[PDB]
């Protein structure tokens, strides 16, 4: 007769019933993924529209239940995340523009092209040419020319639609009753109703900023490094004093500076830890790979792997007469059934990411015995940081050695150490300061600091203050160099990636700690520790029913995000890097420009 | 004064109770409208319900699986439905959940055996299975061994629902998704319960009696209907009536019995001293 | 379903002083050339026995008895027929659907044995048509029960046909019946004897021997016999009346608790008995 037992009531009947719908679309979805043709993608896109459908009408069913009137805090959660009318409070012609402003500015980015100016016969594609130039190409004129041309052909034209999309998405957050997009995309780290472990929407900002003010240092004398070590391949092109050109960090927009380690490599005379070779004379396979995965999560403490997963999953390419996409990902389908479509090769970077499709799947069996809307990770972040453990926990050399890749008689020299720490930061810390920066630039526009007569302006303010990254040559308001990213023109969240790297290292330091090892963190292996296992069951079980920071005291014993694990994972380099920059002036000067 | 045989004699065993036609059952019937056959006046052979690993779960309770072939009952209820995987646990006396209270509830001094096996081979099909349906509403709990087949619509709320579906009016019955790539817990189980009951009336359903092989001219203790005796069995020339099983001499004393097996009539003498 | 019997006249009942029959063999035992004591229900060597008339007259009493008769310990039911008129029994408490009945009755194809909650008549009974057109009976209208449920025991035999057609003449068969119900069994005895009588059976001996023994844990008070019907062209009526009877009449006589001394020849049947009384 209340209002709870109807509450109750409806979300039995959706639990029954969109569980079967989301089961047959994503069944439709895996069979277009696996086997690309005419007639799937036609199946899925009915599926997809069907389920659509369903979830606005199961929507517009719930919103006439009160949330103040509710005191289970399941029920409560379950309906916040079905009252979610995100896209249907605005007027039909506002939500039509912002679809076709989306659906164009993704159109942009995909269908983007530039031709050389002295062959116009032959142009160049993002993913083909762009990437590959700023990857493997030495040559400063030609990176400053693709840079350029990627920030003229690209930028220029999706100006007007993201001035044009900041404002409906700022309509929409305020019919929602939020202060701005970058408000209600800062939400899903709020949590309330429980005594202790609330969280507001600023707290966020202000916990990145002190996480940030705690890590530059380490940031700061990686740049100095990474400085000196441009300053041999460029000699006339960076400043010991200044910051670092924009295309010159061996990424399109300078967001991984991975393809910086055949430069800033610190010992080049002693090889990386590769076991290719030794994975190929040992006559292994796809099969052989995900068996010794499932044997490391077995062996920390978690179930083994279905059998559906086994005689459904597609672990190898099926080969030439059909197509499919070619990307690691880990399927959920909701009713029991698990699989991984990876087209897996033999290679021990596919091994690490085999070992985090098969965390993610692990995480989804955890969390599988929670309701249909509660089943997802406690934050957008949890995934991907219990993905990136076990890739983490899975590369270090004892591991190796302890499945049979590497040999017994391999001795650990500090060399390698420091070149695998050095690889390790350049492809984890490099992306924080611009994470953090692109997030606040977000933030400072959805939220209107800034005018729309200085978006780049103070863009590249702060890419030169917060980051090390000058702009090569200077930008007037109709080069919209920040839109040229795919998260920011795609309508996607990115204070994800800085808050799973925080978890990941907050994880890797609790398992080791419940491990009883002892030493530095980057050799920590949790294989054969049941008391890690159980301890990270303890979170992976509680999925969404429970606040992230419960979740975090469950797993690493805080209720809030810190640095100092990830401090303590680079201590050795660290140490490494302040002995090698004794001469160098660590730190950057915003008045140095290459203009 | 050594009896070292001993021998145990029964009639045939014919008239076996039908448990292949409950067990190998072409169309089985959902939960809420589970089947009950009753089961009397046969011999029920439960020895091979146990010895057959294409079972899941025999859990029996209140009695013990390999002593079921040694006690007798007046009528046993055979009770076939189909349920999910990871509801199977719930059919036990003393669950709670969406079957054990809307569906179907056992009692908590429940005697007998629940047997189920995974069906994913036969109820699950390409597309999904729609056949096979469950009560998930309803405004009170079960009694033990109680059917509902009712189509009401269920009211959740004050305002009345005029026989149609909407807000705060439910449809009772919902229908289970069985598709073949289901894992473990989602796929079909056909789940059949065993309810021994005992009742003032005579026992008609019992344990096959099992037989053994005959022995002459040794001083053997015996034992046909009830007769339990010790002497040496020899071949008489007498002949019986087609019906008396047993005799004995002018002294009171049992003198000779009939085979239940070859219907012969077999001499009893007892082993001097 | 049922049709109840009209154009009826009501006459006394006979009462006919049964002879030395009525034992039975109350147990399995073998016995040879001795005299053994038993205490058992047993029926008296003379008593009281109620004669039912199945006849019908060509003129100026037509009688279809076939009432209800209580069963206190133990009923002796014989049968005088000439063309099988009686089909069964019906046995059970007040013969309603709140409590369980024993339904036996022979539909001249199978012996079927029925206990269930059944929903009886007053005039349960079956009839037969002589048909001139194919000269058979092909007996049909099984007029016995209306409702059946809740069936708790059920027995057939294999299928046969027995003869349907009316014999002329005196009573050539005789089928003697005894009905006990202890400890929750129905033992029923069975004694075919052929005879040539025309009433009031003949004396003589005859042991019983047992025939069934039906495990049903019910209640026997009243049971009621099933007859038959002839009907054909020559029969004036509709629904209730346009029948005839065949001469048939059965005999009922209760048992009481005495003692009797069983004479066992040299093959174990009976020959002779003394009633202490
Ligand atoms: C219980 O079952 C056993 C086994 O079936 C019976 O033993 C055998 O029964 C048959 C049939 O009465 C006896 O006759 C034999 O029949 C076969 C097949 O027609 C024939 O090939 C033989 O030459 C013989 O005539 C048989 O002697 C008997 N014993 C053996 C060792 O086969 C037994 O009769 C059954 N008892 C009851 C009470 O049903
Ligand atoms: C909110 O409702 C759920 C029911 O969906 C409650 O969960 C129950 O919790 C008790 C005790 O922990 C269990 O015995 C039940 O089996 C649970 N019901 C389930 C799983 O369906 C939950 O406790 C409620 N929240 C609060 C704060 O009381
Ligand atoms: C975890 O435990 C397993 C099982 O005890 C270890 O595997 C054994 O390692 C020893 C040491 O080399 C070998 O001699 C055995 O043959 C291994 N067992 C098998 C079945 O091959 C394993 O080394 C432990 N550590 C890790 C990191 O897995
Ligand atoms: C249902 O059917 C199966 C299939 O025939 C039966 O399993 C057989 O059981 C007998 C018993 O000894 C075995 O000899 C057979 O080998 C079994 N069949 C197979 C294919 O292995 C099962 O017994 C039947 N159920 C019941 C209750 O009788
Ligand atoms: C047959 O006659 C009887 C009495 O003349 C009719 O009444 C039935 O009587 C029996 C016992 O006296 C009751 O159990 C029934 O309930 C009575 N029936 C009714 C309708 O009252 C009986 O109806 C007649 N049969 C037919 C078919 O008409
Ligand atoms: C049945 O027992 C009685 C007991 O005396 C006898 O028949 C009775 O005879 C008298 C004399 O006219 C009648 O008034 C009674 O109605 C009769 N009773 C019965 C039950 O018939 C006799 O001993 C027995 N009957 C016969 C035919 O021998
Ligand atoms: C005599 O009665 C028996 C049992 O009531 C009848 O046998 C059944 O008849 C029905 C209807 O014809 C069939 O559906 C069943 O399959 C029969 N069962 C058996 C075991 O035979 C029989 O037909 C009746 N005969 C007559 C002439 O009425
Ligand atoms: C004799 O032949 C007749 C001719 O049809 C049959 O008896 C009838 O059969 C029809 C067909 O079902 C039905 O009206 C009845 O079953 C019978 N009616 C009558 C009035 O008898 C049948 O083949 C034979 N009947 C007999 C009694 O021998
Ligand atoms: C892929 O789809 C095509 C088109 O229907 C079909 O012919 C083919 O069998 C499919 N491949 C597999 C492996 O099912
Ligand atoms: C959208 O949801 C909010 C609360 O979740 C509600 O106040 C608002 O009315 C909804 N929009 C429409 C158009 O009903
Ligand atoms: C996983 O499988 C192995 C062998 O396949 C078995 O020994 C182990 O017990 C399993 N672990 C489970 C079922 O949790
Ligand atoms: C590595 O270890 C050797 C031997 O202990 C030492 O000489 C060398 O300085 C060390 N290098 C670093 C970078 O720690
Ligand atoms: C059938 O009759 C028996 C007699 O005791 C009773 O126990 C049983 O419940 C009845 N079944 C019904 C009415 O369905
Ligand atoms: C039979 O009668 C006895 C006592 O007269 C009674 O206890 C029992 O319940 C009765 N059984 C039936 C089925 O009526
Ligand atoms: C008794 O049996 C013998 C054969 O065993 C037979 O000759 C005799 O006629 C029988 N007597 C009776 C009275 O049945």
């Amino acid at each position: 007769s209340t209002i709870e037992e109807q509450a109750k009531t409806f979300l039995d009947k959706f639990n029954h019933e969109a569980e079967d719908l989301f089961y047959q679309s994503s069944l439709a979805s895996w069979n277009y993924n696996t086997n690309i043709t005419e007639e799937n993608v036609q199946n899925m896109n009915n599926a997809g529209d069907k389920w659509s459908a369903f979830l606005k009408e199961q929507s517009t069913l719930a919103q006439m239940y009160p949330l103040q009137e509710i005191q289970n805090l399941t029920v409560k959660l379950q309906l916040q995340a079905l009252q979610q009318n995100g896209s249907s409070v605005l007027s039909e012609d506002k939500s039509k523009r912002l679809n076709t402003i989306l659906n164009t500015m993704s159109t942009i980015y995909s269908t983007g092209k530039v031709c050389n100016p002295d062959n116009p016969q032959e142009c160049l594609l993002l993913e083909p040419g762009l990437n590959e130039i700023m990857a493997n190409s030495l040559d400063y004129n030609e990176r400053l020319w693709a840079w350029e041309s990627w920030r003229s052909e690209v930028g220029k034209q999706l100006r007007p639609l993201y001035e044009e999309y900041v404002v409906l998405k700022n309509e929409m957050a305020r019919a929602n009753h939020y202060e701005d997009y970058g408000d209600y995309w800062r939400g899903d780290y709020e949590v309330n109703g429980v005594d202790g472990y609330d969280y507001s929407r600023g707290q966020l900002i202000e916990d990145v900023e002190h996480t940030f003010e705690e890590i530059k240092p380490l940031y700061e004398h990686l740049h100095a490094y990474v400085r000196a070590k441009l300053m041999n391949a460029y000699p006339s092109y960076i400043s010991p004093i200044g910051c670092l050109p924009a295309h010159l960090l061996g990424d399109m927009w300078g967001r991984f500076w991975t393809n910086l380690y055949s430069l800033t490599v610190p010992f080049g005379q002693k090889p990386n830890i590769d076991v290719t070779d030794a994975m190929v004379d040992q006559a292994w396979d796809a099969q052989r790979i995900f068996k010794e995965a499932e044997k490391f999560f077995v062996s920390v403490g978690l179930p083994n792997m279905t059998q559906g997963f086994w005689e459904n999953s597609m672990l190898t390419d099926p080969g030439n007469v059909q197509k499919a996409v070619c990307h690691p990902t880990a399927w959920d389908l909701g009713k029991g059934d698990f699989r991984i479509l990876m087209c897996t090769k033999v290679t021990m970077d596919d091994f690490l990411t085999a070992h985090h499709e098969m965390g993610h799947i692990q995480y989804d069996m955890a969390y599988a015995a929670q309701p249909f809307l509660l089943r997802n990770g406690a934050n957008e972040g949890f995934h991907e940081a219990v993905g990136e453990i076990m890739s983490l926990s899975a590369a270090t050399p004892k591991h190796l050695k302890s499945i049979g890749l590497l040999s017994p008689d391999f001795q650990e020299d500090n060399e390698t150490e420091i070149n695998f720490l050095l690889k390790q930061a350049l492809t984890i810390v490099g992306t924080l300061p611009f994470t953090y920066m692109l997030e606040k630039w977000r933030w400072m526009v959805f939220k209107g600091e800034i005018p729309k007569d200085q978006w780049m302006k103070k863009w590249w303010e702060m890419k030169r203050e917060i980051v090390g990254v000058v702009e090569p040559v200077p930008h007037d308001e109709t080069y919209c160099d920040p839109a040229s990213l795919f998260h920011v023109s795609n309508d996607y969240s990115f204070i994800r990636y800085y808050t799973r790297t925080l978890y990941q290292f907050q994880f890797q330091e609790a398992l080791c700690q419940a491990a009883k090892h002892e030493g530095p963190l980057h050799k920590c292996d949790i294989s054969n520790s049941t008391e890690a296992g159980q301890k990270l069951f303890n979170m992976l079980r509680l999925g969404k029913s429970e606040p992230w920071t419960l979740a975090l005291e469950n797993v690493v014993g805080a209720k809030n995000m810190n640095v100092r694990p990830l401090l303590n994972y680079f201590e050795p380099l660290f140490t490494w890097l302040k002995d090698q920059n004794k001469n160098s002036f660590v730190g950057w000067s915003t008045d140095w420009s290459p203009y | 004064v050594q009896p070292t045989e001993s021998i145990v004699r029964f009639p045939n065993i014919t008239n076996l109770c039908p448990f292949g036609e409950v067990f190998n059952a072409t169309r089985f019937a959902s939960v809420y409208a589970w089947n009950r056959k009753r089961i009397s006046n046969c011999v029920a052979d439960y020895s091979v319900l146990y010895n057959s690993a294409s079972f899941s779960t025999f859990k029996c309770y209140g009695v013990s699986p390999t002593k079921l072939n040694d006690l007798c009952f007046t009528n046993v209820y055979a009770d076939s439905f189909v349920i999910r995987g990871d509801e199977v646990r719930q059919i036990a006396p003393g669950q709670t959940g969406k079957i054990a209270d809307y569906n179907y509830k056992l009692p908590d001094d429940f005697t007998g055996c629940v047997i189920a096996w995974n069906s994913n081979n036969l109820d699950s099909k390409v597309g999904g299975n729609y056949n096979y349906l469950y009560r998930l509403f309803r405004k009170s709990n079960l009694k033990p061994f109680e059917r509902d087949i009712s189509t009401e619509i269920y009211q959740a709320g004050s305002t009345p629902c005029n026989g149609v579906e909407g807000f705060n009016c439910y449809f009772p019955l919902q229908s289970y998704g069985f598709q073949p790539t289901n894992g473990v817990g989602y796929q079909p189980y056909r789940v059949v319960v065993l309810s021994f009951e005992l009742l003032h009336a005579p026992a008609t359903v019992c344990g096959p009696k099992k037989s053994t092989n005959l022995v002459k001219n040794k001083c053997v203790n015996f034992n046909f209907n009830g007769l339990t005796g010790t002497g040496v069995l020899t071949e008489s020339n007498k002949k019986f009536l087609p019906f008396q099983q047993f005799g004995r001499d002018i002294a009171d004393t049992t003198d000779a019995v009939r085979d239940p097996q070859t219907l012969e009539i077999l001499d009893i003498t007892p082993c001097s001293f």
